[PDB]
């Protein structure tokens, strides 16, 4: 069919692991660096 | 004053504004 589609690429980042220090607690906060919270 | 190959720009910790504070 003669349409035009554009390409996008597929999401993707970093991810970082924010944590106080093993030595005081163990829960940590997972931040996805640049996604928008659906795509998760 | 004036792409998607893993190349990522992450923002700074102080916002313009917040600069503008200081
Ligand atoms: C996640 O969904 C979109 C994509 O990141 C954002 O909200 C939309 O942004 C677009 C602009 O590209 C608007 O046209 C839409 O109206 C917005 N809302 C929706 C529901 O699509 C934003 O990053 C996030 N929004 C929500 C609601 O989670
Ligand atoms: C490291 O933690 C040591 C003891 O930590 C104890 O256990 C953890 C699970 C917490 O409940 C904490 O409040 C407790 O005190 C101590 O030597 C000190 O607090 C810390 N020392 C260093 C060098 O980080």
């Amino acid at each position: 069919t003669l349409e035009i589609l554009d390409i996008t690429p597929c999401s993707f980042g970093g991810v970082s692991v924010i944590t106080p220090g093993t030595n005081t607690s163990n829960q940590v906060a997972v931040l996805y660096q640049d996604v928008n919270c659906t795509e998760v | 004053v004036t792409k998607f190959n893993g190349l990522t720009v992450l923002p700074p910790l102080l916002t313009d504004e917040m600069i503008a504070q200081y």
